[PDB]
This record gives structure tokens, sequence and C-alpha cells, in this order.
């Protein structure tokens, strides 16, 4: 009996069969074309059964999940689901490990100032008691920021789907393409309001089909030491505008950077930033403000992930 | 006073409530039948349009 | 300049040459006429009161 | 399958003269505003950004054009315009219509450009409706970049002067064409040039010393087919950098840092979206391209 | 997604096991239908006196495919769609030790032929494999072999300028992912970039003073005030008066054309994103995103 219940569930999720109209016989052509036209006419009327038949045509592509394996002190158990994930792959470890950097954990490596980030500085300290367990695993947090090679090592991955945290080894599953299904709900990418800088706000541009989210990683000096600052942007203005709009955002940084480079010139010092292409939110799906424990976090919906190479801007 | 006067032009709006009269049998109306064709498919929603 | 039976037919249909906006701060010029319910009689009579 | 159609309702029956001008433009790509089915005519063409009373800004029009959704015209009625639209990856049929004719083949690229050669040829007016539909032009990338080459030359030298054979004419293979840059606003075309000036005095700050010497061993010694712009007179600045010696571990960095600022110049030499053509029929002028934005 | 390459003459026993190794490999293919010959697959139309940019621009205009089965009478392919999950074996010569979660690229071949091509004599057409390297290595493998191709032209005419003991110390040793790779060099592939990067090498110092002194006005962009203090002192002494104005136009219509065709060949996208890899099975699942 219980094996027959599964026979009704598999045979109710099958794809619809393709119509086989025989073009060689006389009456068999007439009765096969008639069942195309007795069936399109019952998929056009606004009745409920016609709408009941209309969704079995499912041309869905699928998310491709990546199973990572991180140390538990470089990745908090208190991470919001939908956090963006990077991968730092400087060398070949002796064991099969990986270093995944969330944008609140990359705030502790960078050391960018809390005047820029007032709320994600209190959060990044209460999860990371010293900030040393991150910085001990990167021996070049000064030579990768001087030469400008830190953005060449990060690969963007996608939002987080599952976090099985343990004492020493944390299993992290991401969604590298498509909309990530939880492990069942659809996990949208969650960014803090502290990092995301909109470009579509203004005082009539086209309502396009799509709007993209970029990731800028910007080299700068603080305390006369090399540091950096990672911000997120969101617009659908095409690639030529946004690179010209990000240069307007960092006008105050470049003018305070080359006061020191007017003294001395190294060719390791000229490269400044890099813009990635993370993914595409659909148009006018507004993000919903949430709070954590009070952390303003924009969670999107239907965020499918992409992957762009880091292109330099200056 | 400089040696020239000037004329000054404005525009002003008025929220008016209107009266529409329309006589008997002035227009013949033809009404079709509705039909449902879908045109946006996502992971969350499948939108239709009648 | 056309005859006045082709001006009455065109009167209520066409939104005339560049009228002002509705509910703004500095009275901008209108575009795309989405729900714009305007009646300007000084554009035809060519007078001001 | 999924639906993609954009019908445009004409609020007044258009004339018989301007109906033939639209039906000549059948199968022509034109950018519209929003991605939904019933559309107004004032959001149909490119005429929202290319006016008559104001000076058209060909960067700003082209800058506007990679924002929009693009559609392909399919049927012109006297009461309606039906348009199919362009999904970001879908095999769709397209037709070569445009009046400065250029031959296409398979495995070519295309790019959608503002009406650069003739504004009056692209703009057809609907005086029965009060709007002008401004078609763009689709041009392969070896010519499509070449107009953005010649247009950025014009806004440099005409600001130096304020002559019409070098700064304006576009040299295609065997042909020269005049650009319509008589009454233009340059205020964003100088913004791109103000962005070149940052990259160009960075690429000059890290020139590799070995490549300067390979000119001086070739501009006066032998014949190369494309060095003939340089005559036997070397530039005066090449030898005034030649004076120091060569060094490999100081030129690997001067090539790697020079490698990254050439990737950054694809944000300043952009065309619009691309049309990957995979088939073409010259008896019908009806290609079938494969759309990809950005 | 299947493409059959017919072979009207059967294979040799030496040529069979040469392709049994390369059983998963990305191959260009001049058209995307299936009924094609042995002369269609590979870079044999352009590599068999090869030039660089003609092959790099060919890959973006192409439809790549993946071998799946090597049988005696024929071959079998698999057409690789935009954003399509696959399983590609690392078989490429020379070996580069791919990492998981990387961004693989497809480059034209520029090393020796016995690593690049497989010589076939059963039908008389030698097939050419491309260079499938990670993206950060494949651009560091070429910003040195373009430096090495310059100094092998300076020391060919002026042999006292280039030290061979220091030229073959840095240019032929590439370190990536903590691993140093020594590359094999006897370069007629890169004899066009060396003639484009040098024909652009002189016009850039003349071009920036021509373009800084043209954009001087009240509405100057504020950052270009700061980017003026980077260009050296000798570039700020160039006399633009030694040329004429109709000669100065052709040093921009040519100048910018080597800043576009030289830029839009490095931002080409026949790349594929490996998301799972095992270093001893050499298998890699990925997805392919064109441009």
């Amino acid at each position: 009996e219980n094996a027959a219940r599964l026979g009704r569930q598999v045979l109710g999720l099958l794809p619809p069969p393709t119509h086989r109209v025989s073009l060689t016989r006389g009456p068999e052509f007439a009765r096969g074309v008639r069942d195309l036209l007795s069936k399109y006419a019952a998929s056009t009327r606004p009745t409920v059964g016609s709408l009941h038949e209309a969704l079995r045509q499912a041309p869905f592509r699928q998310p491709t999940y990546g199973d990572f394996l991180v140390y538990s002190q470089t990745f908090s158990p208190q991470e919001p689901l939908g956090t963006f994930l990077f991968s730092f792959k400087q060398e070949d470890n002796g064991s099969s490990m990986d270093m995944l950097l969330t944008p609140t954990s990359l705030f502790m490596l960078s050391g960018m100032e809390a005047a820029k980030a007032p709320q994600t500085h209190k959060v990044a300290g209460v999860w990371y008691g010293s900030g040393s367990g991150l910085a001990d695993f990167i021996p070049n947090l000064s030579e990768l920021m001087d030469t400008g090679e830190f953005h060449t090592l990060l690969t963007p991955v996608g939002p987080m789907v599952q976090s099985v945290h343990s004492t020493f080894v944390t299993k992290v599953t991401s969604a590298m393409k498509g909309v990530g299904l939880a492990r069942r709900a659809h996990v949208g990418l969650t960014l803090p309001c502290d990092m995301l800088v909109d470009l579509d706000e203004s005082c009539r541009e086209p309502a396009g089909l799509n709007v993209t989210i970029y990731a800028s990683l910007v080299y700068l000096r603080v305390n006369q030491r090399p540091s950096m600052a990672l911000t997120f942007f969101q617009s659908g203005k095409g690639f030529a505008e946004v690179v010209a709009m990000i240069k307007d955002h960092f006008t105050d940084v470049i003018r305070t950077k080359y006061i020191q480079l007017r003294h001395e010139l190294y060719i390791n010092r000229l490269v400044f930033g890099a813009v990635c292409t993370l993914g595409t939110v659909p148009f006018d799906s507004h993000p919903v403000h949430q709070s954590l424990n009070s952390l303003p976090v924009l969670v999107f919906a239907n965020f499918e992930a992409a992957c762009g190479p880091w292109t330099v801007f200056l | 006073h400089p040696g020239f006067a000037m004329t000054v032009v404005r525009t002003d709006e008025v929220l008016a409530e209107h009266i529409l009269y329309c006589s008997r049998a002035s227009t013949s109306m033809f009404v079709g039948l509705p039909s449902v064709v879908r045109r946006e498919v996502r992971s969350d929603a499948v939108t239709f349009e009648i | 300049n056309r005859g006045l039976y082709t001006l009455v037919n065109e009167y209520s249909a066409r939104l005339a040459g560049a009228p002002a906006t509705s509910t703004t701060d500095l009275q901008y010029v209108v575009v795309n006429g989405t729900d714009v319910f305007l009646d300007q009689p000084c554009h035809m009579l060519q007078e001001a009161y | 399958a999924l639906d993609k159609s954009i019908v445009v309702n004409l609020t007044s029956r258009l004339f018989a003269d301007e109906l033939a001008a639209l039906q000549s433009k059948i199968g022509s790509v034109l950018p519209l505003g929003d991605c939904h089915r019933l559309q107004n005519i004032q959001a149909l063409g490119l005429g929202c950004v290319c006016s008559r009373e104001t000076s058209p800004d060909y960067i700003q029009i082209m800058q506007y054009l990679s924002k929009c959704t693009l559609a392909v015209l399919e049927e012109v009625r006297p009461d309606s315009l039906r348009l199919t639209r362009m999904d970001p990856s879908d095999n769709l049929q397209i037709k070569n219509v445009y009046a400065p004719f250029f031959q296409w083949d398979s495995n070519t690229q295309l790019a959608v450009l503002p009406p650069l050669f003739s504004r009056k040829d692209s703009t057809i007016v609907l005086e029965s409706n009060g709007f002008d539909i401004v078609f763009p032009m689709v041009v392969p990338q070896q010519l499509g970049h070449a107009i953005l080459q010649q247009l950025l030359v014009y806004h440099i030298y005409s600001k130096i002067s304020a002559l019409d054979l070098y700064t304006t004419n576009v040299s295609f293979m065997g042909r020269t064409y005049r650009l319509d840059v008589d009454n233009t606003d340059p205020r964003t075309a100088l913004r791109v040039l103000d962005d070149l000036s940052m990259y160009l005095c960075i690429l000059s700050a890290l020139v590799p010393r070995g490549c300067l010497r390979l000119l001086t061993a070739l501009v006066r010694h032998d014949r190369h087919p494309l060095t003939e712009v340089f005559e036997g007179v070397v530039p005066d600045e090449v030898t005034r950098i030649d004076l120091d010696q060569l060094s490999v571990p100081d030129d690997i960095t001067r090539m790697r840092v020079m490698f990254s600022y050439l990737q950054s110049l694809s944000s300043i030499f952009n065309l619009g979206p691309r049309l990957h053509v995979y088939a073409y029929s010259a008896e019908t002028l009806a290609a079938s391209c494969w759309y990809s934005p950005r």
C-alpha cells in the first residue's frame, strides 16, 4: 500500500509528454492535430483548472552548491543566513581546508575605521574577541596590502545556505549560481546597511529588467600603515557609468592618498581598487530591513549569483 | 528705477470638480473575452496577466 | 491654424505644448502624461488674465 | 513557452505617409523604457533623450542606451505597434535595414549605437501623434568602436581651436563618412576625456624601458608595415628615457602594473550590448543574433 | 548535446592511445552543428606561422566542446552551453596543478608543439588543443613571455644590453599558489603584441600632455588635479610644436586604436568556473560563461 503512494507522487511530478503527431498516415494525423487544439484552447481560458495545467511546464535551471570546510574560529556560529562568502586561497595548506571571509569578518582583517562603519565595528569585535585568530592565518597582511594583491586572491562565491558549526571544523554550504534553497525556503543575500551604498537614489531613468550588485575593494592608508576598505554598491546603470560613479564616491580618499605619494613613488603603490560583479537582484524587489542581536541588515529576494573577475579602477 | 518696465507672467492651477453630460446611445461597445498568458517565471513567483 | 471643427476634435484629446506639473515644489514641466488631468484654455485663445 | 511581446497602442490613427516609413523600418532594434506588455508611445523610441529643441549629447544618448531594455519591431499597424523583446540569452531573428549599408556575415559582433551619421535620417516624425521615433543603428564592433574613436578626437581638438577632414571623418575600409557633430553638448563627452587623462598619465609613468629601445632599433633600421607613422625621426622623449640601463626585475613590475590599467580601459571604450550573430542570409538581409547585455 | 566527428579511415594504434589520455578536454569548433569533419575541430585553420590576436579573438567567436569518448572508427564530442554544468578532466600539457574554486581561462597555445598538438597521420590533419590555465596564472605567464620576447629582440641587434644570466632567471620562472613553474622556451606567436605594445609605447607620453593641456577650464574634474603630479618631469617638456596639426590627429586616431584593440583582447571571456576539483583524479566540475 505504501509503495503505491509513492507511485502516485512520482507520476504527478513527471514532465508532460511531447505531442507525437504522425505525419505519414491519414486519419492518425487528423486525430493528433485535434488534440493539440483541444488542449491549447483549454490552457488559455481564465478558469482555475487551466491555470492548474499551466505550471507543469518547468524550465528551471538549478543552483550549484559548494560544500566548504572552515575552521570554527575564523567563522562565527552567529552568522546571519544569507551572508556573502569569499574564498582566500593564498597557498596550498597541508590539509584540505579553506578560509571563508564574510564582510563582517573581513572588517577585522582590514582595520578600516569605525567612523565609516559605526555599527559593524561593535559587531565585529563582540564576535571576534581579539582579532588575532584571523590575522594569525594570514602572514602577509602588510605585503598583500602594499603591493595591491589582496583582491587577486579573493574569489566571490555566493550567499550562505547551511552552517553546521562544531568545535573545530565548521561545514559551510554556499549557492554559487541561481537562487539558493535552504537546507526548505529560498535564501536571499543579506547585506548590512553599513556597507551597501546605493546609486539609484536621486532627487526618468528606464525601469530595466535587472539590477546588479557590485563589490569594491579599495586600498588606502590608516595610521601610516597599509589597510583597505570593502564596500558594496547596487545599480543597473551599465558598466561604463558605475565605474565612473565609484570614482566619484572615492574622491575624498584619492586626494588624501597622493599627498604621501607625491613624496615618493613606488610602482607597487599605484593600483587602487577592483570592482567585481556579484549577482543580479530582479527589478523593484525592495530589500527588507532586519535587526540582529541592533544591526540593520538588508535581505534581498530572488538574488541569483554570478561571478565577475576583479577589474581594476582608478 | 532703471529705464525700462516689465510685464510678469504666471501660471496657476485649480482643482476643479466637473460635470460630464453624455446623451443616450452615443457609442456602441464591443467586449471580447479574457485570456491568461504568463510572462514572468522566477524561483518564488510565476506571474500571469489576464 | 486649421479649421475649428478640427480644433474641437483635437482639443480634449491632445495634451498641449509643455504644461506644468502637479504637486511639486518648483513647478517643473510635465513628461509622459501618466495621470495628468489638465485643461489649459489660454493656450488656444492666446490670452492671459 | 514564456511570453515576450510589447504592443504599443497608438492613441490616434497615424497617416498613410508615415505608415510607409515605419514599415520600411521593420525588424529594427529600438530601445524602450519598461519591461511590461502595454506600452505608451512616449516610452517607445530613443526620443526621450535625443530631443530637437536641445543639443543631443551622443555620449549621454549612448550612456542611456546600455541601461534600457531593447526590443525588435515586428508589425506596424495604423492602430498599433507590436514589438517582441530581447531576453538576455535567447536566439532571435533580426534584419539588416540601416541606410549607411555595411555587410554582415556569420560569427560577427554587432553593437547598438546612437544615430551618429545622420540624425534626420533616423528620426521619423509622427505629427499625427506629436512624438518622433528615433531609431538607433546597429553596427559591427570594428566600426562601432571606430566612431567612438573619432568622436573622442573631435571633442579634444575643437576645444583647442574654439580641419573637417581629419577630426570628423570616419575611415572605414575603402570609405569615409561624415559625422553629425555640428550642434552638440560636449559636457559628458569631456567627462570621458577627463577620465582618460587619469589613466594616460599613469600609463606614461610606468613605461617599460625595453619596449622603448625596440622602437629605436626599428623606426630607422628596418621596415615593419604599421610603423610607417613613425618616420626616421624618433620622438624627442623616447631617447630622453633611453639614457638609463635595462633591468629585468624592474620591468616585470612595469609590465604587470601596465597589464592591469589596460583591463581598466574597457570601462572607457564601451559600446552598448552585443549581438552575437550565428547565421545570415544576404538574399533577405535577415540575420539571427544571440543577445547578451553588458 | 552531442557532436559526431566521422573518420573515413580508421585510426592507428599509436594515434588511438594518444587521444585515450585527452578524454576530457575543451576544443574549439568552427560551427555548432554535428556533421563535421576532422578538419573542423581545433585551431588548425589558424595555428597550422601562428599569430596571437587572430587566435585569441577566434576563441570568443567560437563554440567550444568537450570530448567524452574516443572510439576507433570516429570521435564523439559534447557541445558546451552558456552556464552549463560539466565535468572536465585536467589533461592539458604542460601540467599546471589546478586548484578547486578557481576561474579557469582558455588561452591560445604558445609553448612547444609536442605539448600542444597531436600529430595525426591516419587522415593527414593535425589537431590543435588550446591552453587551459587558471586566469591569474595565464596572465602572469604572458606578462613575462612578452617581456622575454622584447629582450630577445634587443639582444639580437644590440647584444651587449641584455644579460642572459639574469634574463633566464626571472622571465622563465613563474610562481603561483606557492609553486614555482619553470616554463619551456626555445616565439613567433607574440610577434604582434610586441609590435603593438611598442608602437603604443611612444605615443602615450606625447598623448597625455596633449590631453592635459586641452582639458583646462573652470569645469575641470577635481581628481585630475592630483593625477597631474605622477607623470615625470621629462614628459612635461615635450614640444608639441615640432609636429603639424594634421599630423597630430593621426597620432590620436592611431594612438587610441592601440588602447582599444590591445585592451579588448585581455578582457575576453571564454572562461569557466571550476567549483569542485580533486588533485589525484584530475577531474573538475565547472560551468562555462561566455564573455
